[PDB]
């Protein structure tokens, strides 16, 4: 397969990870 | 001392007298000197070989001599060694606490091990710091030995299978196939690290203490 | 029925216990060409006689072990007997007079599984049944 | 960053430690030179340099730079090791070449191990890094 | 051929002492009993579960009765911060007069044990004020234990034995247990807090005599039906409130203050009431989800087997094949027991982590020994439950798991890449282990060489960020709840963060264990705990996933869960069974809880002595732990008795040495293996038979050395018992000695 | 007593029979392998469970297996 | 009521073990 | 503390789960 579903979900988790890091680095308040 | 020597002799003498045969394994001489067992049958025949009696005798030799050098160390420091006043009065290193303390295990734990370990544990940032590091290092090597002594080959070979799978997966599987240590080597490595760790601990302990008070 | 004289220096504390009287005992007979020293099953250097030797032994494994040692002496005529407290002597090795490692016609397959070991059922399949997975 | 962290050059506990700084090496200024270097770090209340490992670029020296340098050296060792194992497998006496190094094969590989990231990417994007799961031995399920 | 054990003809026909040992070990393994059917298995298990509940309620009754009878509860009420709670009386003939004098404590007339279970705090918080109330509690719990014992007997009788279908009725039990056992229990407790505990907290005596007359709120249930619920939050207990008195007391029954009651340093009862009321409603709703007998509700078997996501076809739930998982769970009791041990083990750790940081019981935060005891206790239980979860998970795989019924599902896929799972666990363990031990040893050497400024001290900046995100302004990060500008802090639209004022007061006071300040010492030890958790998991998962077979033993499922080995062939196969992974894992489970409890205790000792510096500076190298924690805090414990006399820590001093002895005894069974002992026992049998007067008497059971597996059981037990008693002694003596 | 099962993967090498210290095993006629003989376990009441036969067996996986069952005086290898 | 300790502790210490070990011994040796 | 009477009632009440524990144990053995 092209792994669209699992990559999509992995990207979403990695997005949340970056969003929490953006709070950590005071980029978003 | 009599007890710990008689038990070491029991193990070693049993090793020599039952090396060739026993009521359990008649043909033990054919299996040789150094074999791990003759299988889980007859209830289980783990450590019947003359080699395995030496393995068990080493722990008892270690246990025996540990109490001999502890006896010597404390008795000399409490009742022999010390300073002498001009009048001729002897002030001993541990002030004759052996008579009342060395008659309980608590007294050995407190007045010997706890009390005299103060120098080795407080040695960091001084010329004796090395003995402080050796003391911990030796406690570690001793504890590490329990991995080999308490575990068995079967577990480690099955763990190596999965690790070998990952090396196979990335085409880094070695031509010399990895194996868990032999049952006998497991025990040999066990008792080696146990003796090294245990003896080295007392070595670091004795030095740090006696290079301060003695 | 058991003929043969007890080997010299056959005595040790490794010999028969109360089991030999109460439960069961074993004998091993053999014909030696010459009187010669041999290690006993449970320690001690015994001496075989020229001719029929009879050694009482606690376990059949003692007999098979001694049998293996007698083979090293070029002796293959050794017979092991199980003896019950009622004096019921039973010839048990070699069972049919031929040694088990040699093929003999008349012997039937016992506990043979007509499959590879990988083809055994799962324990879940034979759960709450009498049968095991190796049956 | 947090938990009473100040610049080491401002922390009184640091200066107190620096005045009694032990010489690491034969160089008699090695003790002072250490605290001169560690002045740029963040110190806790007791005046010991605390390292920040969150990928902050102003603290890149703490973990990020050591990380890159380690991964480059460790990856070299692993690639050179893998390269040699694959090289000796094409020979007859492969097991003997494991315990007794063919320096003729090994040294060229070791030399060319500097370019392992390029080799690792190339081999990842060629399906030549991994074997198939169906062609690797496994336990019965 | 002896009768015992009745449940095994194999063991019953064993002529050796192994018959007796294996009967003990196999008594409760009902599946392995002779002529056991599935229906009889469930019916025996159900009846047994009534037996266990009864034991718990008889245990609970004992605590109440012994405190009511021999305790100082009524005295302790009057001064909970200074009076020592009494557990029970000591009646020991072996005591000398000095010992009797030493144990005559907490204003007792005779020798007594100080209670470290925190039951006094608990009972006081929930509204008990008299020994008569404690007594009535104990006698009730005897009758409640009695009712379950009868139920157990009744449900074994022909007419009342439930069918197998009844036991497999999963959805009905999930509705009844979520709504009833959880939800109504929670609602009933909310009732207790509102009707009794909160009044008692405000100096109002409310009991069975007067609870029907006295309304919990002045408004009296009229606002509830008219929907003016806010009335029950009006007039909360003030910051001046003195617990168990009307001085500073409120009338509110359902508040939402957040943080702690300032006197008692514990959660507000009106918060705990509203919690249990809110929790109850959520659980009653949750237990209306599954279909039983009324058409409506979810079928879990249908949900697992579903292959369509609104027309679009999917492999199953979350596009993952869960087909046959419902049957796997419902049909295998080892799958369930394993799964439920995992959940309970997690919740037990959860409790431990939360009860120290968020105390619910009045004045328990200042009873330092009780806090230390209760955290260690529950973390040790959590560790056993977690090891059991994996043990029973391995037993499921080797005894219950049908590959054909689980064809293509998530469980089959996990087994398909088990090498990938085990190899990556091996990596994480090694990766954590090398670098964590590395940094400790680095730190330990540079400190030893008089250069502690050369230590690798990593700020736990990610954990510190979470504390700051919870509004701890110490770190000066200004993000989420530490930023008063943030939408999180303000709750931009609704502004209903009514928890927050109380919460921020609690988290920003340094006088509690609510999000303790963390630094390099906390970083290294969290990474040691991670190492611990990953390595225990590695051992157990490898044990579970290799339970059915491996390369070394492909047919391992044919030999079952526990077996000694497969003999010295194929290089040797010692400790190859799935059981032997459980055995190895518990060493690591104990090691890990050791690191967790040591850390908890040493950090708290610093906090309790107002000397956090000690932990903060010395916890970064392992000589600091060795010296400042173990050596330093052994001082009082080991002087519990000495040549000069005894004190109240003599019992802990003796238990401390007892633990050390039992631990060491375990090494014998773990190091020296069977063949040595069987050959030794052969000579003892010879000697008995040949001794002239002794040979009069004869054993019925032939003396044999313990089995290979039995030795691992006995060895691991001695080791464990030794581990627990040694630390229990040290933990209690060292804290109670200082406090 | 222990159970000793032979599997059709047997090559009739006789090594298990020779290994056995209590003459449990013997070779019997068979058409299944080239050697024209298979291992059998007629006397499993004499089996001690040593697994010397399994160590002897050269087939992958083993063609003989010992399943340790009910322990008796003979199976426990007791001379008392 | 404290006198009950002088009755119960010896019973749980001696009478109960002897009675339990005596019965269990006779039960495990019953043929 | 609690009266001598209350202690004697508790002991007599404790014979009830004592009896029922025996009955359950015997029934579970079958
Ligand atoms: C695969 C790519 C990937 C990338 C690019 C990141 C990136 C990041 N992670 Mg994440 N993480 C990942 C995979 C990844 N993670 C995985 C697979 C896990 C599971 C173990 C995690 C678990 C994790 C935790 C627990 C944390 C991070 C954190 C971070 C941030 C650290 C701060 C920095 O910028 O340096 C960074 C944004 C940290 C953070 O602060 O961001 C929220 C943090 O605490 N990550
Ligand atoms: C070329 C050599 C090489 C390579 C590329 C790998 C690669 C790997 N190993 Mg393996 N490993 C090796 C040698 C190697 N290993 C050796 C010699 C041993 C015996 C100690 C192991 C024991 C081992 C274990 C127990 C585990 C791994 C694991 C892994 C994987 C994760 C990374 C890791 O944990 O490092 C681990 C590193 C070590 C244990 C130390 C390596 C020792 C040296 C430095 C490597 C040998 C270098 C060699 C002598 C160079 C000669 C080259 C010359 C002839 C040109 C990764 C695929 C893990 C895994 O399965 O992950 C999924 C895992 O759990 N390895
Ligand atoms: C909460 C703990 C608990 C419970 C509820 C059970 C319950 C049971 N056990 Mg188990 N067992 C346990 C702990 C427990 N056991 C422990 C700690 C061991 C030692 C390892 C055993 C070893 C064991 C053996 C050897 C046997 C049982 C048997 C049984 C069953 C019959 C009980 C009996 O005859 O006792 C009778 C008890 C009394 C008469 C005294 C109780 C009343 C007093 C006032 C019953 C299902 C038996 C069985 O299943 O037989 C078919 C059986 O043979 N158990
Ligand atoms: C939560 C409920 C629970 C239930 C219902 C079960 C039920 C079962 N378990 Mg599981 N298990 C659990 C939790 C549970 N377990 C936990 C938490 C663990 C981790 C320890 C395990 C680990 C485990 C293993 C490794 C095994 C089982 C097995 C079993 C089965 C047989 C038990 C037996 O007969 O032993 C009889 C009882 C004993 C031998 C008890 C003696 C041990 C105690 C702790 C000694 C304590 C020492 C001493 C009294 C203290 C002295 C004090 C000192 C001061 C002197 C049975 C189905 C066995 C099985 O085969 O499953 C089918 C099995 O091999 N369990
Ligand atoms: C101090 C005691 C001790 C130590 C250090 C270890 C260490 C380890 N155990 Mg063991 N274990 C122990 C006691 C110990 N165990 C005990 C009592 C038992 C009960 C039998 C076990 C049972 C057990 C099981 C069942 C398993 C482990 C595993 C592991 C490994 C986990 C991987 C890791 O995280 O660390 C990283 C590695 C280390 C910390 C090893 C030490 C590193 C050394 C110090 C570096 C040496 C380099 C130096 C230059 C050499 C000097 C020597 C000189 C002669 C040349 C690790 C090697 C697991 C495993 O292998 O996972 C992969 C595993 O599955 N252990
Ligand atoms: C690999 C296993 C591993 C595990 C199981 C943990 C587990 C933990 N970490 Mg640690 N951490 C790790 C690696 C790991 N960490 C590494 C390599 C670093 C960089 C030094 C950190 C830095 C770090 C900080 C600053 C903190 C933690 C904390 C914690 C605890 C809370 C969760 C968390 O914040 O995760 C953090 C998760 C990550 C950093 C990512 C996961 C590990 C990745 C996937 C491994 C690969 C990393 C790679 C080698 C880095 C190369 C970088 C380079 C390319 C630039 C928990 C015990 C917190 C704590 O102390 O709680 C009280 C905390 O504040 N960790
Ligand atoms: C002479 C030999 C000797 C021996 C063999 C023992 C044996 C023991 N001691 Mg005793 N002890 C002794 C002398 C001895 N003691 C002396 C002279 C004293 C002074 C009176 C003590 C005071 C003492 C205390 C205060 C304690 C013990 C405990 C124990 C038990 C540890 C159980 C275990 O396996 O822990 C596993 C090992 C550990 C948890 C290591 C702890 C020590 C390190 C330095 C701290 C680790 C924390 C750190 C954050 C983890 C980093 C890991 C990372 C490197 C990966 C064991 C019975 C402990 C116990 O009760 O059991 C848990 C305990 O708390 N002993
Ligand atoms: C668990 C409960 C328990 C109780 C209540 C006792 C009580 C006693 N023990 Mg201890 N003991 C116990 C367990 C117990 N033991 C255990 C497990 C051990 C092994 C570790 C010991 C090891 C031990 C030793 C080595 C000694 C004691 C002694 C004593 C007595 C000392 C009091 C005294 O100085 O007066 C003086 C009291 C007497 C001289 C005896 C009074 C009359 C006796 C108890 C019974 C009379 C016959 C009786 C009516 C019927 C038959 C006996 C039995 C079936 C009830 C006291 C009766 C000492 C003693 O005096 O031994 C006799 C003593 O030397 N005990
Ligand atoms: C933080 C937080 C959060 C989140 C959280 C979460 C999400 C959690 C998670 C958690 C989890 C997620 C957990 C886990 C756990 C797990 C476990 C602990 C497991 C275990 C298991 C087992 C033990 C198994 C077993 C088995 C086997 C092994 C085999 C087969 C069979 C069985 C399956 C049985 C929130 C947002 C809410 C809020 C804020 C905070
Ligand atoms: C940024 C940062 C961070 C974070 C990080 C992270 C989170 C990461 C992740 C990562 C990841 C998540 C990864 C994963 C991966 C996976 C895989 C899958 C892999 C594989 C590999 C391989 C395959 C390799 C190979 C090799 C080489 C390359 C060389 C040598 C040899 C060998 C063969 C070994 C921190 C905070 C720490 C610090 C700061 C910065
Ligand atoms: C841990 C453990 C193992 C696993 C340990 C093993 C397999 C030892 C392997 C360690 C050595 C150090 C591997 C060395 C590999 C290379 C030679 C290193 C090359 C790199 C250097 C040149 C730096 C067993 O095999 C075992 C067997 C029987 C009883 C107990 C145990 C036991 O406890």
């Amino acid at each position: 397969p092209p792994y669209t579903f699992r990559t999509g979900w992995a990207l979403l988790l990695l997005a949340v990870n970056f969003l929490v890091a953006a709070y950590y680095f005071h980029i978003i308040q | 001392h009599a007890f710990t020597i008689h038990v070491t002799v029991l193990i070693l003498l049993k090793g020599v007298l039952f090396a060739r045969s026993s009521r359990l394994i008649p043909d033990k001489a054919n299996l040789g000197f150094r074999f791990p067992c003759d299988g889980p049958g007859r209830g289980g025949t783990c450590q019947v070989s003359g080699w395995d009696h030496v393995f068990l005798g080493l722990f008892w030799m270690y246990n025996s001599l540990s109490i001999v050098i502890f006896h010597f160390s404390w008795k000399m420091q409490s009742d022999v060694w010390g300073t002498v006043d001009a009048a001729g009065n002897v002030s001993h290193i541990t002030g004759g606490n052996f008579a009342q303390s060395a008659i309980t295990i608590n007294g050995w734990l407190r007045d010997f091990l706890w009390a005299q370990a103060s120098q080795v544990i407080n040695s960091y940032g001084s010329a004796l710091s090395a003995y402080g590091l050796m003391f911990l290092g030796a406690h570690f090597v001793w504890a590490f030995s329990l991995m080999f002594l308490f575990s068995g080959r079967g577990y480690w070979q099955e763990l190596i299978e999965s690790i070998v799978w990952a090396h196979n997966k990335l085409k880094v599987a070695p031509a010399i196939q990895p194996r868990a240590l032999s049952i006998t080597q497991g025990r040999a490595v066990g008792v080696a690290h146990y003796l090294l760790g245990g003896i080295a601990t007392t070595w670091a302990f004795f030095h740090a203490h006696i290079l301060s008070v003695g | 029925t058991l003929s043969g004289k007890t080997p010299l220096f056959a005595g040790s504390t490794g010999g028969l216990l109360t089991k030999a009287v109460e439960e069961e005992k074993y004998a091993i007979t053999w014909t030696s060409p010459k009187a010669q020293v041999f290690e006993l099953p449970t320690g001690g250097a015994a001496t075989m006689h020229e001719g029929e030797n009879l050694l009482y032994i606690a376990r059949k494994e003692y007999g098979i072990a001694l049998g293996g040692q007698l083979r090293k002496f070029k002796i293959t005529n050794y017979k092991i007997y199980r003896i019950l407290p009622s004096g019921e002597t039973t010839f048990i090795h070699p069972a049919d007079g031929v040694f088990p490692e040699k093929v003999n016609a008349g012997r039937e397959k016992v506990r043979f599984n007509a499959r590879s070991i990988g083809e055994n059922p799962n324990p879940s399949q034979v759960k709450f049944s009498g049968k095991a997975t190796y049956d | 960053l947090g938990a009473d962290l100040t610049p080491c050059a401002e922390n009184p506990a640091f200066q107190a430690l620096a005045k009694n700084a032990r010489n690491t090496t034969a160089d008699p200024q090695s003790g002072q030179k250490r605290f001169e270097r560690y002045s740029q770090a963040l110190c806790g209340p007791e005046g010991y340099p605390h390292l920040i490992v969150d990928g902050r670029l102003d603290r890149a020296g703490d973990f990020l730079i050591p990380s890159i340098l380690f991964l480059y050296i460790a990856g070299w060792i692993g690639w050179v090791g893998r390269a040699y194992l694959q090289a000796i497998k094409k020979d007859s006496d492969t097991e003997q070449k494991e315990i007794q190094l063919d320096l003729g094969i090994a040294l060229p590989i070791i030399a060319t191990g500097f370019a392992w990231p390029a080799a690792a990417v190339k081999e990842l994007l060629s399906g030549e890094l991994t074997a198939k799961d169906s062609e690797i031995t496994v336990s019965p399920r | 051929a002896t009768k015992f054990p009745k449940f095994s003809q194999d063991l019953a026909q064993d002529p050796t002492t192994r018959r007796i040992w294996y009967a003990m070990a196999m008594g409760n393994d009902f599946e392995s009993h002779d002529g056991m059917t599935e229906e009889n298995l469930y019916q025996k298990i159900f009846a047994t579960h009534f037996g266990h509940l009864a034991i718990i309620f008889l245990w609970a009754s004992s605590l109440l009765f012994h405190v009511a009878w021999q305790g100082n509860f009524e005295q302790w009420i009057k001064d909970p911060l200074h009076v020592r709670p009494i557990a029970h009386a000591i009646w020991d003939p072996h005591f000398g007069k000095p010992a009797i004098e030493a144990f005559t404590q907490a204003g007792a007339n005779g020798p007594v044990n100080i209670a470290y279970s925190g039951v006094y705090h608990w009972w006081y918080t929930i509204g008990m004020r008299t020994n008569t109330e404690l007594y009535t509690g104990s006698v009730f719990l005897l009758l409640f234990a009695s009712l379950f014992l009868f139920a157990g007997w009744l449900h074994l009788q022909p007419k009342f034995r439930p069918s197998l279908a009844w036991f497999k009725s999963a959805e009905s039990r999930l509705n009844h247990h979520l709504a009833g056992l959880f939800g109504v229990s929670s609602l009933a407790w909310a009732g207790h807090l509102i009707h009794v505990a909160i009044p008692e907290s405000r100096g109002q005596h409310v009991g069975w005599d007067n609870f029907l007359s006295t309304a919990p709120h002045p408004a009296g249930l009229q606002p509830f039906f008219t929907g003016n619920w806010g009335v029950y939050a009006q007039n909360p207990d003030t910051a001046g409130h003195i617990f168990s008195t009307s001085q500073g007391a409120g009338t509110a029954i359902l508040t939402f203050l957040g943080g702690f009651h300032p006197q008692t340093e514990s959660l507000w009862l009106t918060d705990m009431a509203h919690h249990h009321l809110a929790i109850a409603v959520l659980f009653i709703v949750a237990g209306h989800m599954y279909r039983t007998n009324f058409g409506i509700g979810h079928s879990i078997k249908e949900m697992m087997n579903a292959k369509t996501f609104f027309g679009k076809p999917v492999e199953g739930p979350f596009n993952m094949p869960h087909q046959g998982i419902y049957d796997t769970y419902n049909n295998s009791l080892h799958f369930q027991l394993g799964w439920h041990l995992a959940c309970l083990g997690v919740v037990t750790s959860w409790v431990a982590q939360h009860m120290y940081s968020l105390p619910s019981y009045a004045f328990i935060a200042k009873d330092y020994t009780t806090q230390a005891a209760l955290y260690t206790h529950h973390q040790y239980i959590a560790i056993f439950l977690m090891v059991g979860a994996f043990a029973h998970g391995a037993i499921f795989l080797v005894r219950d798991y049908d590959p054909e019924q689980n064809k293509g599902n998530v469980l089959e896929r996990v087994l398909q890449h088990k090498e990938a799972i085990i190899s990556h666990l091996s990596w994480v363990s090694l990766f954590l282990g090398f670098h964590t031990l590395g940094l400790y040893v680095h730190n330990d050497v540079v400190v030893a060489f008089g250069t502690p400024e050369k230590q690798i001290l990593i700020e736990p900046v990610f954990a510190q960020f979470i504390q700051a995100a919870h509004g701890k302004v110490l770190y000066g990060l200004d993000t989420l709840l530490s930023n008063p500008d943030s939408v999180a802090y303000t709750a931009y639209p609704n502004y209903a963060n009514v928890w927050l004022p109380g919460w921020l007061d609690a988290i920003n006071s340094g006088t509690n264990s609510l999000f303790l300040t963390i630094g390099p010492g906390d970083f290294l030890v969290h990474h040691a705990i991670a190492l611990g958790l990953h390595t225990t998991t590695l051992i157990l998962v490898k044990g579970a996933l290799d339970a059915r077979g491996s390369k070394l033993m492909p047919d391992k499922k044919d030999f079952g869960y526990a077996f000694p080995c497969d003999g010295p062939g194929r290089g040797g196969t010692c400790d190859i069974s799935a059981w032997d992974s459980f055995y190895l894992s518990l060493f690591w489970a104990l090691n890990t809880v050791g690191w967790v409890t040591f850390y908890w205790h040493w950090k708290h000792l610093g906090i309790w002595q107002g000397n956090v510096a000690q932990f903060n500076e010395n916890s970064t190298y392992l000589m600091g732990w060795f010296r400042d924690y173990l050596w330093a805090n052994s001082a009082q414990l080991i002087n519990g008795y000495n040549p000069y006399g005894v004190n109240n820590l003599s019992v802990w001093a003796w238990m401390f040495l007892f633990g050390h002895l039992v631990w060491a005894t375990g090494f014998m069974f773990l190091i020296s293996w069977r063949g040595y002992w069987q050959e030794l026992i052969e000579t003892l049998v010879w000697a008995h038979e040949r001794t002239p007067i002794a040979n009069l008497v004869r054993w019925k059971d032939k003396p044999v050395a313990l089995s290979i597996v039995q030795a691992r059981v006995v060895g691991l037990a001695h080791f464990t018992v030794g581990y627990v008693l040694t630390y229990a002694a040290f933990l209690i003596a060292s804290t109670a000695g200082k406090f | 007593s222990h159970t000793v099962k032979i599997y059709d993967t047997c090559i009739g090498c006789t090594q298990c029979v020779r290994a056995c210290p209590t003459d449990v095993l013997e070779m019997v006629p068979w058409d299944g392998c080239k050697a024209a003989q298979v291992a059998s376990s007629p006397r499993t009441e004499d089996c001690v469970g040593c697994k010397r036969c399994e160590t002897a067996c050269p087939t992958d996986f083993l063609s003989i297996r010992v399943y340790l069952g009910a322990e008796t005086t003979r199976s426990m290898g007791l001379a008392y | 009521a404290s006198f009950l300790s002088s009755i119960f502790v010896p019973v749980i210490g001696w009478v109960v073990p002897i009675a339990t070990f005596s019965f269990l011994f006779l039960y495990i040796e019953r043929e | 503390s609690i009266s001598d009477t209350q202690v004697y009632i508790a002991l007599v009440v404790a014979l009830i789960p004592g009896l029922l524990a025996w009955r359950l144990a015997t029934e579970l053995y079958k």
